[PDB]
């Protein structure tokens, strides 16, 4: 099924990053990601790659197809934090990924 | 649902009022962990439904009162929590097929239940 | 004679007109019914106990101890309404019908078959199964009823329903008489209860044992037995609850002054003062009229004793309720004031698919309003000071001796005088149809139990076992074991019943609530594509009336 | 009982003649029926999905979603031209006779077998087989046809032609009630199509299941069933086609010039001008009376729009066509402006040794020459300047909205006022006899399938199954797996229809095309040393008449 | 092939190929065989140009439709495809206590669902080149002439040779019971007034 | 009229109150009214 | 409602789902400057209700879908605000009458509508 | 009042009754009028208002 990979990322605020997942079955794209946006949570942003929209444009982009995605942050902010998640949508069931884990590099 | 062994009965509730799409039928009760799981999505009953693990089952009526019941027991030794139950509430799916898929939005953080 | 079949399979329902308003509803239907060979064989009685809960202090009764004679024989037998209906087909009964009228029972069983099961050793095993002509299948059928009744549901035990899925009987047994005492009990009490059985009284026992009454014709199958027609001797039943509860009966007083705006918050006025008003009274010094007390020209309903277990050869048992919660909507746990609650399983709900086991339940309410909600009653005085003082009357948090959950309700009764209600209303499909009517002279005015009883006599039941079969090896009259060949064996079913029913007819301005499908349940008729089926409970007594 | 057997056997032609022109053409048939028991027990409900063909861009339909209630039940049916009919008797109706009507119908069924099957597994396995006596088969056979209706060849899963060989009826299904919607899409198509389910509508639901309709005789075997015959109402077929178009209605302008000589380029003159003609004429200025501008009586056919799918609960799907492409030769593909395409296989044709599978296709043409072809139509301005400048007219060759498959054609209709045409050619022998006429009030004035319409109402079908069996284990009404004997059993068929027709006679200088045998098709008649079958499709309206 | 575990997303199987299959059809080649393509006794209900005016005596005028919009659900307005909308007023409704005056409203539906649901149809060549190109067919998002509201769907008719329908259903209680039948000849199959 | 008759397993929709209208039908304390329309074509049938 | 002017239609819609008690009948919309005022407190329809000024009407089904409907439309010149429509939701009145009376909670903050 | 027969059919019969207020008309003579609005079909657009 779906796996969330890399992990342990502290970056500089508005720096980018390459968030991936790579799947069994061939998923066309149905692919999706869910993004706090810190309450009320999880607040999805792009539907299946590739819309911007949610709450409005060009806070990240998706793209790829297939049983891989790419996922890509542009604008990183203090709006946006800690770790995130990834579905695929097939068949029955439902199944989630689990977990990223990206939060502003301190020190 | 609980609180809290080792099968009580009833305590979910929400949400009144305006729950959503009536599409025959729909969600979403949050679901669930969050980190997973869950819960192939309810049906209607005779016979639509259903969820994926036994004495799941979920039954209400769309028109007003907007409700939900029960939920349910279930098999709750597995100390797992979704307290809420809040809604919008995408597709369902069934119906769905976009293919798929896609949920916005969500309602009402954190409620957490007893194990 | 093999070279044929005789029979004919039906689930159908007609409908059959008539001049005014009469109208004949004639259902059939018909089961298959496989039949395991009864492994005990000689009459057996049996005495079940449990005591460590009978023990242990408290618990008034978590159980009793019974004692039964088990025959091997097997009892298939009509009397539900899932037998015969359909939630499609009993849409048109309610909706268009007041009343009912029973007529006439049949019975039939035809196309008998007969197997066997030859069991390898030395092989995976596999099960043989050759067709045998020459074995043998008893029936045994009374019109006299003389051998002793039940019904059966008390359980519900009876036939599947659907008619494309077999069913099958269940073993046959009735109580016998011994004599039991208990002693209270609960959680403070020290020392014993004295909890003790207590043998049987030698001066009144039956053994009764069909073979010694009833005659048994016997079939090997091209054979066919048909009972002949046994009508029923009842009184209708009204589809139709009432409404009007002690309020409406009477003429309300008239209004000297009528609202205006409309929208509301608008509360009209009764005109005169409390002490200038005029008309007939009951009380202990009227210069109070009032919407609540006044004569009325009776009650209805009654307020009984609930959860209260009189004492008998068995002991503890519940005392049964006449009437419905309506009225009351904050008792509802399982039935409060009593609405009898249906459990089955596995044959008529809990979609059939189910892993394992696990009851089904579901509480029915009444439909009909007869308020009996004890909360809010209390009495007063002679006197009539008022407002009242608290030393003066009495309230539901009072104790009796110091207790707390009595209040004084529990100890209570009525029904005198002015006491009236309506017959219970069928249930579906888990109901009853009819009942045998009681042996003593004083014939109790109704059943919580069945709608219809036949006044004279009901029909009988249709009795059947598999007939023995020996190899090489016998002892005359031996309880020890003789060996035998297992086998089984399948026979059809059909029945048929009429009734006699009229249309009601609006007088109304209003429309009236009907059954109808709708998305509260969406499907609840309709199968799952494994193959499920419910059919969930449907209330139905749904049309009101005028009461006095 | 069993020492007997009843029946009969035949597959004849009989040709009784009466006086003066009528012949009742009486035509009888048989089969054998081998049907295996239905794995499947509980009615079923299912719901088949395949998007990603409608989910990627494009893909107008190629498949759409429907619900199906999937009985147990298999349905033996008629209603098809090759199960009692020969290519060698189809010559002497086809030559000889220019009219049809229909009679009577009727069916038997005779001498059922019943067999059983042991499997041994420390064996190799063999398969034992022991004819069993007291299992049984049902039949159910209804003539109110109020259970739901299908004829069978939507597809011609019916029963297989031949008198030899055997052939299996088909599990019995039907539609359901749901919604759906489907949005447009292309190539070119960005962003969603959305294509979505849409549930049920609860308002409207039928579950129709026969055991809850109509009765069902049972049948062990020596007995037979016997449905009486239930004639038809029907309005006569021509099996002669048009051949006159709007050209030959009317009678033809005056030559003032004969020509010459023997042999053609010999082009005789109408000899007068075009501006001195003299005719009734309707159009806007007429200098001009030509042999095709002039009045006539009415059309012929009607001009429809073709591959243009309309949206309604299940969305798209075609709007068919009453005519043929006669006229129209240089459209094929298969069926340009329509020319109903039969594909079939194994069964009928596609020589009976055929490696794996693969479907059969031939694209039936009509006979008739009504002419639709849509290339050669065009439109122009009331005031008719002629030569006319492109401009002030229409050409196929011009856009809608700029596209360009799209000429205007694909939009347009008339149908109105004058429109009329013939009821479609019957087909052979995959076409189809008798069908059902809809419910509603308006009686569409034909069908694009059948020759023939009962005006009341048509005879039913006849349904069959095994019936079940049980070993020993059971839960009342489950949908847990019972366990179960794998059984099957034959019974032979009869059948007779009954024909009424008129020997038509010359009154022309000229002979006819017939149906016959030359080398085009030196052998598509006589089998392959395999045994190898095809029976050729066939067209039969062979005979042309006057119109007008 | 039949499905298996209850509870649904569970779906059924044709269980052939799209090619393979076997039956009636009519159409331009087929190797296909759909739910969709296939013969059909007759059609139900018809496609109608809505609102347009043809002129006459009195020149502009509504061209009447007899069908309902059941089927479609995303069109309402009132009475999208049509679904005659009574307005009265004072007398049968809007609550007999009313300051001053204003009409009273509601859509009627129709509840029969005939789909004559406009958005999703359009028109193939007759080669069946699948996928379909753009530029080989054609869409409701297509102009004629340049224009925007118009797609195609305003300029179509049906009718023709298979089509049916059930007669108005009577409502209530703004409706009629009876009508006059017309004077000429060839008296219209029914009316979308009366029962 | 002709009065129907079940073949199906189903019960069918029919008109009666509920909430949703709960007094569309009962007058205003000032002699209000309405009698709000109703839709009467409620019994699915087979077609062909 | 509106936006914006003179008197359009609709666009007045929460809460879904689990509205409240479905007591026959309830509120609660919010109700609603907040400084003011109002709304004299939905009966049920023929003939049930109502609020203090002409053509105010509410009407909904208490059953599933849990809904709202219209409102309404209705005098808007007065450039009045309540935008939202959240539950709990106490006892009317019409029930009520204890004597009255009293509102625990409410839901959803500013939701403005413009005049 | 419903009244029954044989065999499913039902006579439905009813009956009504209204009170009837009639003012006299004002007019007197049969009369004939045509009627105009145009300032509507005289801007353009407005097809038929």
């Amino acid at each position: 099924l779906m796996t969330q990979i890399p992990a342990s990322m502290s970056i500089s605020v508005g720096d980018r990053v390459t968030m991936n997942c790579k799947a069994s079955q061939n998923v066309d794209s149905n692919v999706d990601w869910y993004q706090q946006k810190t309450g009320q949570s999880p607040n999805l942003l792009i539907y299946k790659a590739s819309n911007r929209n949610t709450g409005v444009p060009d806070r990240f982009t998706g793209s790829g197809s297939g049983t891989d995605f790419t996922f890509t942050i542009s604008n990183m902010q203090a709006e946006d934090l800690a770790v995130y998640y990834c579905m695929q949508s097939t068949s029955y069931p439902l199944t989630f990924g689990s977990g990223t884990k990206l939060e502003i590099k301190r020190a | 649902s609980g609180p809290g062994l080792v099968q009580p009965s009833q305590t979910l509730s929400l949400t009144c009022t305006v729950s959503g799409f009536s599409l025959s039928s729909y969600h979403v009760h949050w679901v669930r962990q969050p980190p997973g799981k869950g819960l192939e999505w309810l049906g209607v009953m005779w016979n639509d439904g259903d969820t994926s693990y036994n004495l799941a089952l979920n039954s209400r009526l769309s028109i007003s009162r907007d409700t939900s019941k029960s939920q349910v027991f279930f098999k709750m030794s597995s100390l797992q929590t979704e307290d809420t139950a809040t809604y919008y509430c995408a597709r369902p799916e069934l119906p769905g097929l976009t293919y798929g898929v896609w949920f916005p939005y969500w309602g009402q953080g954190t409620l957490v239940t007893v194990s | 004679g093999v070279g044929i079949s005789t029979g004919t399979f039906n689930n159908q329902t007609e409908f059959k007109f008539l001049e005014n308003g009469w109208v004949y509803i004639t259902a059939n239907s018909s089961r298959l019914v496989h039949l395991n060979m009864p492994e005990s064989e000689n009459y057996r009685r049996v005495v079940v106990n449990n005591m460590d809960k009978t023990a242990v202090n408290g618990n008034m009764a978590l159980d009793d101890i019974h004692a039964e004679i088990v025959t091997p024989w097997s009892l298939v037998d009509a009397n539900a309404w899932g037998v015969w209906f359909n939630p499609g087909d009993w849409q048109l009964i309610v909706n268009t019908m007041s009343e009912l009228h029973l007529v006439s029972f049949e019975q039939e069983i035809f196309n008998v078959v007969l197997k066997t099961v030859s069991e390898s050793a030395t092989q995976p095993p596999t099960k043989v199964y050759n067709n045998d002509l020459t074995a043998s299948l008893m029936v045994a059928l009374d019109s006299n009823n003389t051998m002793p009744f039940t019904p059966a549901a008390m359980r519900s035990e009876t036939l599947g329903f659907y008619p494309w899925k077999p069913t099958i009987p269940t073993p046959w047994r009735y109580y016998f008489q011994w004599d039991r005492t208990l002693i209270p009990s609960h959680t403070g009490t020290s020392g014993t209860p004295t909890n003790i059985y207590h043998g049987t009284d030698p001066d009144d026992v039956q053994f009764y044992t069909i073979e010694n009454s009833v005659p048994v014709h016997l079939l090997r199958t091209g054979d066919e037995f048909a009972t002949g027609t046994f009508f029923f001797d009842c009184k209708p039943c009204r589809l139709t609850h009432t409404w009007q509860t002690n309020r409406a009966l009477g003429l309300p007083p008239f209004l000297n002054s009528l609202p205006q705006s409309e929208g509301d918050t608008n509360f009209g006025d009764i005109g005169v003062q409390q002490d200038k008003r005029r008309g007939v009274t009951q009380m202990g010094n009227t210069n109070y009229i009032t919407e609540a007390t006044i004569m009325r020209p009776a009650e209805v309903g009654y307020s009984a004793p609930y959860y209260s277990f009189e004492a008998s050869t068995q002991g503890p048992f519940k005392t049964p309720i006449a009437a419905g919660r309506g009225g009351a909507q904050t008792d509802e746990n399982q039935a409060a004031d009593g609405n009898p609650r249906y459990a089955f399983g596995r044959q008529h709900g809990q979609k059939t698919t189910t892993t394992g086991e696990t009851p089904e339940r579901f509480t029915y309410i009444a439909h009909q309003d007869t308020g009996r909600y004890p909360e809010g009653d209390w009495i007063q005085n002679i006197n009539f000071n008022l407002p009242v003082t608290n030393d003066n009357v009495l309230l539901p948090t009072d104790p009796i001796g110091g207790k707390t959950g009595i209040n004084y309700t529990n100890i209570f009764n009525t029904y005198g005088p002015l006491t009236a209600l309506n017959n219970v209303p069928p249930v579906y499909p888990n109901g009853q149809i009819w009942d045998k009517e009681f042996d003593t002279d004083l014939k109790p005015r109704l059943h919580v139990n069945a709608p219809f009883v036949c006044q004279n006599n009901c029909p009988g039941q249709l009795f059947v076992k598999v007939a023995p079969n020996l190899t090489n090896q016998y002892d005359p009259d031996a309880s020890a074991n003789m060996s035998r060949i297992v086998t089984y064996s399948d026979f059809w079913w059909k029945g048929k019943l009429v009734f006699k029913a009229k249309l009601r007819a609006s007088h109304t301005w209003n429309p009236i609530q009907q059954m109808s499908i709708n998305v509260d349940n969406q499907f609840n008729y309709v199968p799952s594509n494994i193959g499920g089926m419910k059919i969930v409970y449907e209330k139905s007594q749904l049309a009101p009336r005028k009461l006095y």
